[PDB]
RNA sequence: CCGACUUACCAACCCGAUGCAAACUGCGAAUACCGGAGAAUGUUAUCACGGGAGACACACGGCGGGUGCUAACGUCCGUC
RNA sequence: UCCUCCUAAAGAGUAACGGAGGAGCACGAAGGUUGGCUAAUCCUGGUCGGACAUCAGGAGGUUAGUGCAAUGGCAUAAGCCAGCUUGACUGCGAGCGUGACGGCGCGAGCAGGUGCGAAAGCAGGUCAUAGUGAUCCGGUGGUUCUGAAUGGAAGGGCCAUC
RNA sequence: UGCCUGGCGGCCGUAGCGCGGUGGUCCCACCUGACCCCAUGCCGAACUCAGAAGUGAAACGCCGUAGCGCCGAUGGUAGUGUGGGGUCUCCCCAUGCGAGAGUAGGGAACUGCCAGGCAU
RNA sequence: GGGGCUGAUUCUGGAUUCGACGGGAUUUGCGAAACCCAAGGUGCAUGCCGAGGGGCGGUUGGCCUCGUAAAAAGCCGCAAAAAAUAGUCGC
C-alpha cells in the first residue's frame, strides 16, 4: 500500500466530496481506466487493481496511476465510548470525482488493454469506464 | 546605485512632509551644480526655484559646485519666495548629510528671511 | 477511556473593519482594528500602538490602493 | 605610486591595441588590495589575534579591522560576534605603495619560489593568492615573531575578464608560470 | 531568579518615587536616572532605594 | 575477467506536464453585514427610562460542517 | 487562567473530553531621537581552513531576521550598527472599540518640565496580540485633612507603594 | 512652437526583465587630488570640500526587437440567493449574479509643474 | 485495555574513547591512466584469417607466436590438501 511519506498533520476533517473532476482526459498513454460514479478509492484497492492489471498485460507496456491516497482516514477502536479525542489513524483513500481518470496505460492493443481493464475495475468499488486517448 | 540609495534613504522624509502636508523646499546637490526649489503641499506644483544653471546667478560666481554658490542661491530662492509671500516652508535634505554645500545652502536661506 | 490533548483556545479580540468605508465618523474615531498593518493611515489618520487606524478630523472614510505595493490606505475627506 | 605613474600610460597603449579599445576608460583598472590575517584557532587565548593585528599592521602600516563572525558554525564550537582574524583594505596610493613591495621586495625569504599560479582568477579576474609566511615581508623580520602564520592577499581589479587581467597582471611585471 | 522591584526616590527633599523593575545580579551597579518630581515640577535625579 | 552491459529495482537540483490540502492562496463569486439617497406600505412596528414577570433541560426538518462508520428517532455549532 | 491557526458557513461573534502549539518572562537597554546600512542560500579564486569560519567577485531579491509559540505585518524598513539621552514624565483628555457587570484597550489635543534632531518633527515604553489575581485585612513615606471638652498625640481618610 | 536632459508628482505588472547600439553643443555620471571641517569602529568602498585633463568604458537615458514576465475578451464551465423536485453521503428545472484557469487578442507606457541647453 | 517513573552519570544544551580500526582534507616521489607526445636507435611490425593454452580447462582473443597457421605463454581456476588456533588441565 502506498501512502505519504510524511504529512504536516496527522489528523484531517472528514470533509466532502462533491463537484467534477479536475483530470479527465489521458495524457501520457493511449488507453485509459476512468471513474464514471462518486466515490473514495484505498490504497489497498488501488494496489489490487494495479497488480491485477499488471499480471494481465505481464507487464508488456507502461502503467499510470493518476490518483493517490493522501486523505487520512480515521475510525475508534471497538468497544469504546464516544468523544475522548479523535480516533487513531486507520488508513489512507483518495477522493474521487466523476469522470476522472483513474489508471493509464498505452503499447498494449485495445483488446488487451480492455481485457486487463475489464478484470482491473472489479477491484474498485465506484464504477468505471474504458476511454482511448483523442486529439483534444 | 547610489541614486537608489538616496531615494531609499530620503522617501521617508518625502512621505513625512508629504503627511504633514506642509510646503517643502527640496535641494538637489552634484558635484558640479546644487539647485534647490519649493514644491506646493500637493507635491505636484513648483513655486520658485534657483539654482547655478542660470547666468542669474552664474556671472558673480567663480565655480558652481562649491558653498559660496549655493549660499547665493539660497539668498536668491529666499528672496524670490519672501517677494511672492512664500515665508514658511520646510527644508528637505533630499537625502543628502546636512553639511556643506547643502547646509551653506540652508544656512543662507534662513539668514534671508525663510524661517524653517 | 483516555485522555486527548490541545483542549485550549483563546478568547476573540473582535477585529475587522469598524465603519466599513462611507461613513461619517468623528475625531478619534477608531476605524479598523488588526494585529498587522494591513491597511496603511492616510490623509487625517493615525497609527494606534496596535496598529490601529482612528480619524483625527471628522469626515468621510474611504478605501483606495495607492503606493507602489497597491497598498490599502484609509483616507479621511473632511468635506 | 611610482609604479602608477610610470606604467598606466604604457599598459593603457598596450591594452587599447590588443583588446581593440575605444576609450581610455575602458582599459581594465586596479579597484583596491585586501589582505586578512585568517586566525582562527584563536578561540582559546585572544592574544593571538593581537599578535596577528599588530603583524599586519607592521606588514602594511594601518589598524588591522577585527573581524567578528556571523554564522556561528558548529564545526569549530564558535559563536558570532567572536572576533575571528583582522582584514586590512588599501586604495590608491596605499594599494600602489603595497602592490611594489609585494612586487618587488617578496623572494628573498621566501623558498623554492618558482612563479604564481596563473588560474588564481575567480572568473572576473581579482586575482586572490595566498603565502603561507609573514616573514616573507621586509618589515617583520624573525627574531621578534613567536607563531608563524600566512596571508590570503586579493588585488581586486577592474578587469572585466580573466584573461583580460592576465594581460594586466602580465604588464605589470607579476612571476606567473 | 526573578527581576526585583526597587524604588526609585527624588534626591529632592520631597518623598516622591518611582516603582520599577531591577535584576540585581547582572547590573549590581544602582539605578540613578533623570526623572520628573511633580512636587517641584523640575526634572530632578533619581538614585535607587530599596522597595522598603 | 576489466564486466560487453540494463539486470520486470531505486535513484539530488534543473525543466515539461498530472492531481490533492480546514490549519496553502499569484486570483476569486452569490449570499451575509454597514453606511448615503428615493418613492410605496406597515395600528411607532424603532429607541430611552421606570413597575412586573417568566426563562438559562429544547427536539425535528432544510441548508454548511466537527465528531461517529458522511451509521443511529446519537451528539456538538450557525440560519429559517 | 491567558494568547496564536482551523473547524467558524468571505462583517462581529459562535460549541465539543476537536485538531495543532505556547504563556505565569527578559531588557536602564532589547526604550526615545538622529545619522548610516541591507540578507538567507548557492557558484568561482585563495596558506594552514576541512560538507563548515575570516576574505575578493558573481547568481538571487527577503525564499533571511523579529528575545520567544503561532497569525497578521515590516524596504520610509517594525530587520542591523553608531552618537546623545531617560517620554519606561506629571495632571488631564474631545472621541471610539469591546464586555451583563467588575472591567480592558486605542486615542488627537491642553498645561508644566525634558531628550534627540540645524529644522520640519518624534518620544505618555518595547512591530501588535499571552507574561497575569477583585475585595477585605494589614506594612512603608508624604499629606492643603479628620483629632469625640480644649492643645497635641493615638487612629482613620487622601496620594504613591508592598 | 518641436529635440533630447534635470528636478517634483499622478498613475504603481499592458508601468517590469533579456537582446541589438547609439547620446556629450547642454545636464548627470566616471574622475583629479585633498593640510582644511568632515569622514572610515582599516582604507575618500560611502558623506564632503576644492575642479573640469579626459571619457560616455561602467552607469543613466533613448530607439526597435514577441525571448520572457504581464493585461486579458466573446462563448463555455464550476458555484449559488429564491421557489419547486429526484434515484437525496449527491444531483434536476424556472430564475437572476455569474467566477478561476486556458484561447482570440493587446503590449516594448502615458501624463502635470518649473529649471536650463538646442533650431525658431 | 488505559495512567505515572525510567531509557540522564548526567539531569546544568557544548565528553578529543589519549590509544588501534573507516573517512576527510594540507605538505612529498612518480608509472600514457597522477601525466600530454614519434624521435634519438633505425627494425621488419600496427591491423588483416589467427592455435587453444603449465598436469587439466579457461579471460576482452590477443598479454605468445609467425609466415600464409601451430606448439600455444605473460594471468585465472585444480591448486598450499602448515586452517586447525590463549592459560589451566589424565594414563
Ligand atoms: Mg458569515
Ligand atoms: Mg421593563
Ligand atoms: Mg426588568
Ligand atoms: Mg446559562
Ligand atoms: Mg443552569
Ligand atoms: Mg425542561
Ligand atoms: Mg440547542
Ligand atoms: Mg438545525
Ligand atoms: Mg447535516
Ligand atoms: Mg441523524
Ligand atoms: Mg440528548
Ligand atoms: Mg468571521
Ligand atoms: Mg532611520
Ligand atoms: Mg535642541
Ligand atoms: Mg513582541
Ligand atoms: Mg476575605
Ligand atoms: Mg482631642
Ligand atoms: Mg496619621
Ligand atoms: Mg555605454
Ligand atoms: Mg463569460
Ligand atoms: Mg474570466
Ligand atoms: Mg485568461
Amino acid at each position: 500500500m502506498l501512502q505519504p511519506k510524511r504529512t504536516k498533520f496527522r489528523k484531517m476533517h472528514k470533509g466532502r466530496n462533491r463537484g467534477l473532476a479536475q483530470g479527465t482526459d489521458v495524457s501520457f498513454g493511449s488507453f485509459g481506466l476512468k471513474a464514471v460514479g462518486r466515490g473514495r478509492l484505498t490504497a489497498r484497492q488501488i494496489e489490487a487493481a494495479r497488480r491485477a492489471m499488471t499480471r494481465a498485460v505481464k507487464r508488456q507496456g507502461k502503467i499510470w496511476i493518476r490518483v493517490f491516497p493522501d486523505k487520512p482516514i480515521t475510525e475508534k477502536p471497538l468497544a469504546v465510548r464516544m468523544g475522548k479525542g479523535k480516533g487513531n489513524v486507520e488508513y489512507w483513500v483518495a477522493l474521487i470525482q466523476p469522470g476522472k481518470v483513474l489508471y493509464e496505460m498505452d503499447g498494449v492493443p485495445e483488446e488487451l488493454a480492455r481485457e486487463a481493464f475489464k478484470l482491473a475495475a472489479a477491484k474498485l468499488p465506484i464504477k468505471t469506464t474504458f476511454v482511448t486517448k483523442t486529439v483534444m | 546605485d547610489k541614486k537608489s540609495a538616496r531615494i531609499r534613504r530620503a522617501t521617508r522624509a518625502r512621505r513625512k512632509l508629504q503627511e504633514l502636508g506642509a510646503t517643502r523646499l527640496v535641494v538637489h546637490r552634484t558635484p558640479r551644480h546644487i539647485y534647490a526649489q519649493v514644491i506646493a503641499p500637493n507635491g505636484s506644483e513648483v513655486l520658485v526655484a534657483a539654482s547655478t544653471v542660470e547666468k542669474a546667478i552664474a556671472e558673480q560666481l567663480k565655480y558652481t559646485g562649491n558653498k559660496d554658490a549655493a549660499a547665493a542661491v539660497g539668498k536668491a530662492v529666499a528672496e524670490r519666495a519672501l517677494e511672492k509671500g512664500i515665508k514658511d516652508v520646510s527644508f528637505d535634505r533630499s537625502g543628502f548629510q546636512y553639511h556643506g554645500r547643502v547646509q551653506a545652502l540652508a544656512d543662507a536661506a534662513r539668514e534671508a528671511g525663510l524661517q524653517f | 477511556g483516555g485522555s486527548t490533548r490541545n483542549g485550549r483556545d483563546s478568547e476573540a479580540k473582535r477585529l475587522g473593519v469598524k465603519r466599513f468605508g462611507g461613513e461619517s465618523v468623528l475625531a478619534g474615531s477608531i476605524i479598523v482594528r488588526q494585529r498587522g498593518t494591513k491597511f496603511h493611515a492616510g490623509a487625517n489618520v493615525g497609527c494606534g500602538r496596535d496598529h490601529t487606524l482612528f480619524a483625527k478630523a471628522d469626515g468621510k472614510v474611504k478605501f483606495e490602493v495607492k503606493g507602489p505595493k497597491n497598498r490599502k490606505f484609509i483616507s479621511i475627506e473632511a468635506e | 605610486a611610482k609604479l602608477h605613474d610610470y606604467y598606466k600610460d604604457e599598459v593603457v597603449k598596450k591594452l587599447m591595441t590588443e583588446f581593440n579599445y575605444n576609450s581610455v576608460m575602458q582599459v581594465p583598472r586596479v579597484e583596491k588590495i585586501t589582505l586578512n590575517m585568517g586566525v582562527g584557532e584563536a578561540i582559546a587565548d585572544k592574544k593571538l589575534l593581537d599578535n596577528a593585528a599588530a603583524d599586519l599592521a607592521a606588514i602594511s602600516g594601518q589598524k588591522p579591522l577585527i573581524t567578528k563572525a556571523r554564522k556561528s558554525v558548529a564545526g569549530f564550537k564558535i559563536r558570532q560576534g567572536y572576533p575571528i582574524g583582522c582584514k586590512v583594505t588599501l586604495r590608491g596610493e596605499r594599494m600602489w605603495e603595497f602592490f611594489e613591495r609585494l612586487i618587488t621586495i617578496a623572494v628573498p625569504r621566501i623558498r623554492d619560489f618558482r612563479g604564481l599560479s596563473a588560474k588564481s582568477f575567480d572568473g572576473r579576474g581579482n586575482y586572490s593568492m595566498g603565502v603561507r609566511e609573514q616573514i616573507i615581508f621586509p618589515e617583520i623580520d624573525y627574531d621578534k615573531v613567536d607563531r608563524v602564520r600566512g596571508l590570503d592577499i586579493t588585488i581586486t581589479t577592474t578587469a572585466k575578464s580573466d584573461e583580460e587581467g592576465r594581460a594586466l597582471l602580465a604588464a605589470f611585471d607579476f612571476p606567473f608560470r | 531568579g526573578i527581576r526585583e522591584k526597587i524604588k526609585l526616590v527624588s534626591s529632592a527633599g520631597t518623598g516622591h518615587f518611582y516603582t520599577t523593575t531591577k535584576n540585581k545580579r547582572t547590573k549590581p551597579e544602582k539605578l540613578e536616572l533623570k526623572k520628573f518630581d511633580p512636587v517641584v515640577r523640575q526634572h530632578v535625579i533619581y538614585k535607587e532605594a530599596k522597595i522598603k
